[PDB]
Protein backbone atom coordinates (compact mmCIF):
# COMPACT_ATOMS: atom_id res chain seq x y z
CA UNK A 1 0.00 0.00 0.00
CA UNK A 2 1.77 2.99 1.13
CA UNK A 3 5.04 1.20 1.44
CA UNK A 4 6.91 1.95 -1.48
CA UNK A 5 10.13 -0.01 -0.90
CA UNK A 6 10.69 -3.66 1.00
CA UNK A 7 14.03 -5.14 2.60
CA UNK A 8 14.51 -7.06 5.77
CA UNK A 9 18.49 -8.00 4.62
CA UNK A 10 21.33 -9.10 6.76
CA UNK A 11 23.92 -7.69 5.31
CA UNK A 12 24.23 -5.03 2.18
CA UNK A 13 28.14 -4.14 2.58
CA UNK A 14 30.38 -2.48 0.20
CA UNK A 15 33.15 -4.32 -1.59
CA UNK A 16 33.72 -7.84 0.24
CA UNK A 17 34.31 -8.49 4.01
CA UNK A 18 32.59 -7.32 7.27
CA UNK A 19 28.90 -5.71 6.59
CA UNK A 20 27.93 -2.18 6.83
CA UNK A 21 24.34 -2.35 6.31
CA UNK A 22 23.77 -5.49 8.50
CA UNK A 23 20.55 -6.56 9.69
CA UNK A 24 18.12 -3.61 8.80
CA UNK A 25 14.73 -3.52 7.53
CA UNK A 26 12.69 -0.35 6.29
CA UNK A 27 9.59 0.74 4.23
CA UNK A 28 8.85 4.09 2.95
CA UNK A 29 5.96 5.43 2.58
CA UNK A 30 3.81 6.48 -0.66
CA UNK A 31 3.62 9.96 -1.21
CA UNK A 32 6.01 10.22 2.53
CA UNK A 33 9.18 12.97 3.30
CA UNK A 34 10.59 10.31 5.73
CA UNK A 35 13.22 12.37 6.99
CA UNK A 36 16.15 9.73 7.24
CA UNK A 37 18.23 11.93 9.88
CA UNK A 38 21.19 10.42 12.08
CA UNK A 39 24.68 11.34 13.58
CA UNK A 40 26.91 11.69 11.13
CA UNK A 41 29.39 9.06 10.06
CA UNK A 42 27.50 5.68 9.85
CA UNK A 43 24.33 4.32 7.43
CA UNK A 44 22.61 7.32 5.53
CA UNK A 45 24.19 7.19 2.07
CA UNK A 46 25.29 3.97 1.61
CA UNK A 47 21.69 3.34 2.66
CA UNK A 48 19.92 5.37 0.03
CA UNK A 49 22.83 3.87 -2.67
CA UNK A 50 22.44 -0.01 -1.57
CA UNK A 51 18.63 0.99 -2.33
CA UNK A 52 19.23 2.29 -5.82
CA UNK A 53 20.98 -0.78 -6.25
CA UNK A 54 24.19 -0.05 -6.24
CA UNK A 55 26.23 -2.37 -3.61
CA UNK A 56 26.82 -5.67 -2.89
CA UNK A 57 23.84 -6.82 -1.07
CA UNK A 58 24.99 -10.20 1.00
CA UNK A 59 21.27 -10.97 2.67
CA UNK A 60 18.82 -9.17 0.94
CA UNK A 61 15.61 -10.04 0.04
CA UNK A 62 14.24 -8.92 -3.09
CA UNK A 63 10.86 -6.59 -2.90
CA UNK A 64 10.23 -4.06 -5.00
CA UNK A 65 6.44 -3.15 -5.34
CA UNK A 66 5.53 0.37 -5.70
CA UNK A 67 1.60 1.19 -6.55
CA UNK A 68 0.94 -1.03 -8.80
CA UNK A 69 4.51 -2.02 -8.93
CA UNK A 70 8.34 -5.76 -11.57
CA UNK A 71 11.59 -5.77 -12.95
CA UNK A 72 14.63 -3.99 -11.41
CA UNK A 73 12.74 -1.41 -9.95
CA UNK A 74 10.55 -0.80 -12.83
CA UNK A 75 11.30 2.93 -12.64
CA UNK A 76 13.10 5.90 -12.47
CA UNK A 77 13.60 7.69 -8.92
CA UNK A 78 15.61 10.88 -9.26
CA UNK A 79 18.30 11.55 -7.03
CA UNK A 80 21.11 14.41 -5.97
CA UNK A 81 23.88 12.65 -3.56
CA UNK A 82 26.38 14.79 -1.22
CA UNK A 83 28.60 16.01 -4.09
CA UNK A 84 26.98 17.22 -7.45
CA UNK A 85 27.29 16.29 -10.98
CA UNK A 86 26.89 18.21 -13.44
CA UNK A 87 26.79 18.14 -17.82
CA UNK A 88 29.02 20.13 -19.26
CA UNK A 89 26.20 22.31 -21.35
CA UNK A 90 24.16 25.03 -20.84
CA UNK A 91 22.21 25.49 -17.27
CA UNK A 92 18.67 24.93 -19.11
CA UNK A 93 19.99 21.81 -21.00
CA UNK A 94 21.85 20.87 -17.42
CA UNK A 95 18.24 21.49 -15.41
CA UNK A 96 15.89 19.41 -18.13
CA UNK A 97 18.15 16.34 -18.35
CA UNK A 98 16.15 14.91 -21.55
CA UNK A 99 12.55 15.58 -21.37
CA UNK A 100 9.84 17.77 -22.58
CA UNK A 101 10.15 21.97 -22.56
CA UNK A 102 7.85 22.90 -20.31
CA UNK A 103 7.52 26.97 -19.08
CA UNK A 104 5.56 25.94 -16.53
CA UNK A 105 7.43 23.50 -14.97
CA UNK A 106 10.61 25.23 -15.13
CA UNK A 107 9.45 28.72 -14.14
CA UNK A 108 8.00 27.12 -11.49
CA UNK A 109 11.01 25.20 -10.09
CA UNK A 110 13.37 27.95 -10.94
CA UNK A 111 11.20 30.52 -8.86
CA UNK A 112 11.38 27.33 -5.76
CA UNK A 113 14.92 27.54 -6.21
CA UNK A 114 16.27 30.96 -5.78
CA UNK A 115 18.65 30.97 -8.23
CA UNK A 116 17.37 33.60 -10.32
CA UNK A 117 20.01 36.29 -9.53
CA UNK A 118 22.80 33.86 -10.22
CA UNK A 119 21.09 33.48 -13.46
CA UNK A 120 21.16 36.95 -14.20
CA UNK A 121 24.57 37.96 -12.93
CA UNK A 122 25.61 35.18 -15.60
CA UNK A 123 26.79 36.91 -18.77
CA UNK A 124 24.30 34.96 -20.73
CA UNK A 125 21.60 33.82 -18.38
CA UNK A 126 20.39 29.99 -18.11
CA UNK A 127 22.16 29.71 -21.87
CA UNK A 128 25.53 29.78 -20.27
CA UNK A 129 27.54 27.24 -20.30
CA UNK A 130 28.31 25.89 -16.90
CA UNK A 131 30.32 23.39 -14.62
CA UNK A 132 33.98 21.68 -15.47
CA UNK A 133 35.17 23.25 -18.87
CA UNK A 134 32.84 25.97 -18.51
CA UNK A 135 32.03 29.04 -15.99
CA UNK A 136 32.67 27.96 -12.21
CA UNK A 137 30.10 28.81 -9.68
CA UNK A 138 29.97 28.35 -6.10
CA UNK A 139 29.09 25.13 -3.64
CA UNK A 140 25.67 26.47 -3.06
CA UNK A 141 24.95 27.31 -6.27
CA UNK A 142 25.90 23.41 -7.56
CA UNK A 143 23.65 22.52 -4.69
CA UNK A 144 20.50 24.16 -5.85
CA UNK A 145 20.83 23.81 -9.38
CA UNK A 146 21.29 19.65 -8.60
CA UNK A 147 18.51 19.48 -6.43
CA UNK A 148 16.19 21.36 -9.25
CA UNK A 149 17.04 19.22 -12.07
CA UNK A 150 15.97 16.64 -9.55
CA UNK A 151 12.61 18.26 -8.57
CA UNK A 152 11.81 19.25 -12.42
CA UNK A 153 10.82 15.37 -13.52
CA UNK A 154 8.49 12.85 -14.50
CA UNK A 155 9.34 10.65 -11.70
CA UNK A 156 6.89 9.55 -8.71
CA UNK A 157 9.61 8.41 -5.98
CA UNK A 158 12.21 10.86 -5.47
CA UNK A 159 15.51 10.85 -3.62
CA UNK A 160 18.08 14.15 -1.67
CA UNK A 161 20.77 13.70 0.36
CA UNK A 162 22.28 16.65 2.50
CA UNK A 163 20.53 18.85 0.16
CA UNK A 164 21.19 22.09 2.28
CA UNK A 165 24.11 20.94 3.87
CA UNK A 166 26.39 22.84 1.46
CA UNK A 167 24.00 25.30 0.90
CA UNK A 168 24.73 29.46 0.62
CA UNK A 169 23.32 30.00 4.39
CA UNK A 170 20.03 28.58 6.94
CA UNK A 171 18.17 31.17 5.48
CA UNK A 172 18.51 29.51 2.17
CA UNK A 173 17.80 26.21 4.23
CA UNK A 174 14.34 28.27 4.91
CA UNK A 175 13.69 28.94 1.51
CA UNK A 176 14.57 25.75 -0.15
CA UNK A 177 11.92 23.85 3.01
CA UNK A 178 9.46 26.96 1.78
CA UNK A 179 10.20 25.71 -2.24
CA UNK A 180 9.57 22.12 -1.47
CA UNK A 181 6.58 22.62 0.30
CA UNK A 182 4.95 24.71 -2.50
CA UNK A 183 6.26 22.66 -5.50
CA UNK A 184 7.02 19.18 -3.69
CA UNK A 185 3.39 19.17 -1.56
CA UNK A 186 1.54 20.06 -4.71
CA UNK A 187 2.00 17.19 -5.94
CA UNK A 188 1.78 13.36 -4.71
CA UNK A 189 5.40 12.74 -5.25
CA UNK A 190 7.45 10.28 -2.89
CA UNK A 191 10.07 12.37 -1.45
CA UNK A 192 12.82 11.25 0.93
CA UNK A 193 14.53 14.05 2.43
CA UNK A 194 18.00 13.29 4.37
CA UNK A 195 19.93 16.25 6.69
CA UNK A 196 22.05 16.75 9.33
CA UNK A 197 19.72 19.46 10.74
CA UNK A 198 17.18 18.22 12.62
CA UNK A 199 15.28 21.38 12.72
CA UNK A 200 13.13 21.72 9.59
CA UNK A 201 11.05 17.66 9.78
CA UNK A 202 7.84 19.83 9.04
CA UNK A 203 4.88 17.16 7.63
CA UNK A 204 7.19 14.31 9.27
CA UNK A 205 5.10 11.64 7.58
CA UNK A 206 8.19 8.93 8.54
CA UNK A 207 11.34 9.25 10.51
CA UNK A 208 13.89 6.66 9.58
CA UNK A 209 17.02 7.30 12.41
CA UNK A 210 20.42 5.50 11.77
CA UNK A 211 23.43 4.57 14.52
CA UNK A 212 25.21 1.87 13.33
CA UNK A 213 21.87 0.61 11.75
CA UNK A 214 18.30 1.29 12.27
CA UNK A 215 16.79 2.45 15.32
CA UNK A 216 13.05 1.53 14.70
CA UNK A 217 10.38 2.32 12.48
CA UNK A 218 9.37 4.78 10.15
CA UNK A 219 6.65 5.78 12.00
CA UNK A 220 5.07 9.67 12.91
CA UNK A 221 7.13 11.74 15.36
CA UNK A 222 4.58 11.90 18.19
CA UNK A 223 4.82 8.28 18.91
CA UNK A 224 9.00 8.85 18.02
CA UNK A 225 8.90 11.23 20.77
CA UNK A 226 8.14 8.96 23.60
CA UNK A 227 8.93 5.32 22.43
CA UNK A 228 11.50 4.61 24.95
CA UNK A 229 13.52 6.83 23.45
CA UNK A 230 13.32 10.04 25.35
CA UNK A 231 17.04 11.14 25.03
CA UNK A 232 16.16 11.69 21.28
CA UNK A 233 12.94 14.46 21.86
CA UNK A 234 15.73 16.25 24.40
CA UNK A 235 18.47 15.68 21.83
CA UNK A 236 16.56 17.03 18.44
CA UNK A 237 14.36 19.73 20.58
CA UNK A 238 17.13 21.37 22.70
CA UNK A 239 19.58 22.21 19.18
CA UNK B 1 54.11 11.71 -44.76
CA UNK B 2 52.41 10.67 -41.56
CA UNK B 3 51.74 14.09 -39.93
CA UNK B 4 50.46 13.85 -36.43
CA UNK B 5 51.06 9.71 -35.84
CA UNK B 6 52.23 10.82 -32.03
CA UNK B 7 49.38 11.54 -30.27
CA UNK B 8 50.08 12.50 -26.35
CA UNK B 9 49.10 16.16 -26.67
CA UNK B 10 45.49 16.65 -25.95
CA UNK B 11 42.06 16.19 -23.60
CA UNK B 12 43.19 19.20 -21.87
CA UNK B 13 43.10 21.81 -24.80
CA UNK B 14 40.73 24.37 -22.83
CA UNK B 15 37.69 25.91 -24.09
CA UNK B 16 37.15 28.85 -26.55
CA UNK B 17 35.40 31.83 -25.54
CA UNK B 18 32.17 30.66 -27.82
CA UNK B 19 32.84 27.41 -26.10
CA UNK B 20 32.56 28.49 -22.26
CA UNK B 21 30.97 31.66 -22.73
CA UNK B 22 28.10 30.18 -24.90
CA UNK B 23 28.69 32.32 -27.74
CA UNK B 24 28.83 29.23 -30.51
CA UNK B 25 25.73 27.68 -29.19
CA UNK B 26 23.76 30.47 -30.67
CA UNK B 27 23.54 28.41 -34.10
CA UNK B 28 20.62 29.90 -35.78
CA UNK B 29 20.78 28.19 -38.67
CA UNK B 30 17.47 26.37 -39.05
CA UNK B 31 16.91 24.82 -42.70
CA UNK B 32 13.66 26.88 -44.49
CA UNK B 33 10.67 25.58 -44.95
CA UNK B 34 9.70 23.07 -47.00
CA UNK B 35 8.19 24.01 -50.17
CA UNK B 36 5.09 21.57 -51.75
CA UNK B 37 5.21 23.42 -55.26
CA UNK B 38 8.53 26.04 -56.24
CA UNK B 39 8.13 29.82 -56.92
CA UNK B 40 9.14 28.66 -60.52
CA UNK B 41 5.98 26.40 -60.79
CA UNK B 42 7.67 23.50 -60.52
CA UNK B 43 6.63 20.99 -58.12
CA UNK B 44 9.62 19.58 -56.30
CA UNK B 45 8.80 16.12 -53.82
CA UNK B 46 11.24 13.06 -53.39
CA UNK B 47 9.26 9.74 -54.34
CA UNK B 48 11.11 6.94 -53.01
CA UNK B 49 10.60 3.08 -52.93
CA UNK B 50 8.97 3.03 -56.56
CA UNK B 51 9.01 -0.48 -58.08
CA UNK B 52 11.87 0.34 -60.90
CA UNK B 53 9.60 -0.52 -64.60
CA UNK B 54 12.28 -1.54 -66.06
CA UNK B 55 13.18 0.09 -69.89
CA UNK B 56 12.05 -0.01 -72.94
CA UNK B 57 13.50 0.17 -76.26
CA UNK B 58 10.54 2.49 -77.16
CA UNK B 59 12.14 4.95 -74.90
CA UNK B 60 15.08 5.09 -77.57
CA UNK B 61 12.72 5.76 -80.22
C1 LIG C 1 52.52 7.19 -46.18
O1 LIG C 1 52.74 6.05 -45.39
C2 LIG C 1 53.61 5.13 -45.97
C3 LIG C 1 54.60 5.56 -46.82
C4 LIG C 1 55.46 4.64 -47.39
C5 LIG C 1 55.34 3.30 -47.10
CL1 LIG C 1 56.45 2.11 -47.83
C6 LIG C 1 54.35 2.88 -46.24
C7 LIG C 1 53.49 3.79 -45.68
C8 LIG C 1 52.41 3.28 -44.74
O2 LIG C 1 52.44 2.17 -44.36
N1 LIG C 1 51.34 4.15 -44.31
C9 LIG C 1 50.32 3.65 -43.42
C10 LIG C 1 48.94 3.98 -43.99
C11 LIG C 1 48.72 5.49 -44.06
C12 LIG C 1 49.32 6.22 -45.06
C13 LIG C 1 49.13 7.59 -45.13
C14 LIG C 1 48.33 8.21 -44.20
S1 LIG C 1 48.08 10.00 -44.28
O3 LIG C 1 46.94 10.31 -45.43
O4 LIG C 1 49.50 10.75 -44.64
N2 LIG C 1 47.49 10.50 -42.77
C15 LIG C 1 46.06 10.42 -42.60
O5 LIG C 1 45.42 10.02 -43.51
N3 LIG C 1 45.42 10.80 -41.37
C16 LIG C 1 43.96 10.69 -41.29
C17 LIG C 1 43.44 11.75 -40.32
C18 LIG C 1 43.38 11.38 -38.84
C19 LIG C 1 43.41 9.88 -38.57
C20 LIG C 1 42.73 9.14 -39.71
C21 LIG C 1 43.60 9.24 -40.95
C22 LIG C 1 47.73 7.48 -43.20
C23 LIG C 1 47.92 6.11 -43.12
N1 LIG D 1 31.18 5.06 -2.23
C1 LIG D 1 31.80 4.49 -1.17
N2 LIG D 1 32.67 3.48 -1.33
C2 LIG D 1 33.30 2.90 -0.28
N3 LIG D 1 33.10 3.27 0.99
C3 LIG D 1 32.25 4.28 1.29
C4 LIG D 1 31.53 4.95 0.21
N4 LIG D 1 30.76 5.89 0.77
C5 LIG D 1 30.96 5.82 2.11
N5 LIG D 1 31.85 4.86 2.42
C6 LIG D 1 32.30 4.51 3.78
O1 LIG D 1 31.31 3.69 4.40
C7 LIG D 1 30.94 4.21 5.68
C8 LIG D 1 29.45 4.50 5.66
O2 LIG D 1 29.26 5.72 4.94
P1 LIG D 1 27.86 6.50 4.95
O3 LIG D 1 27.24 6.43 3.58
O4 LIG D 1 27.08 6.06 6.17
O5 LIG D 1 28.36 8.00 5.23
P2 LIG D 1 27.35 9.16 5.68
O6 LIG D 1 26.68 8.75 6.97
O7 LIG D 1 26.50 9.54 4.49
O8 LIG D 1 28.38 10.35 6.01
P3 LIG D 1 28.17 11.82 5.40
O9 LIG D 1 26.69 12.08 5.50
O10 LIG D 1 29.01 12.70 6.29
O11 LIG D 1 28.70 11.68 3.99
C9 LIG D 1 31.71 5.50 5.90
O12 LIG D 1 32.66 5.31 6.95
C10 LIG D 1 32.45 5.77 4.61
O13 LIG D 1 33.83 6.02 4.89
Amino acid sequence: EDVAIKVTNGYFSWGSGLATLSNIDIRIPTGQLTMIVGQVGCGKSSLLLAILGEMQTLEGKVYWNNVNERSRSRYSVAYAAQKPWLLNATVEENITFGSSFNRQRYKAVTDACSLQPDIDLLPFGDQTEIGERGINLSGGQRQRICVARALYQNTNIVFLDDPFSALDIHLSDHLMQEGILKFLQDDKRTVVLVTHKLQYLTHADWIIAMKDGSVLREGTLKDIQTKDVELYEHWKTLM
Amino acid sequence: MLARKSIIPEEYVLARIAAENLRKPRIRDRLPKARFIAKSGACNLAHKNIREQGRFLQDIF
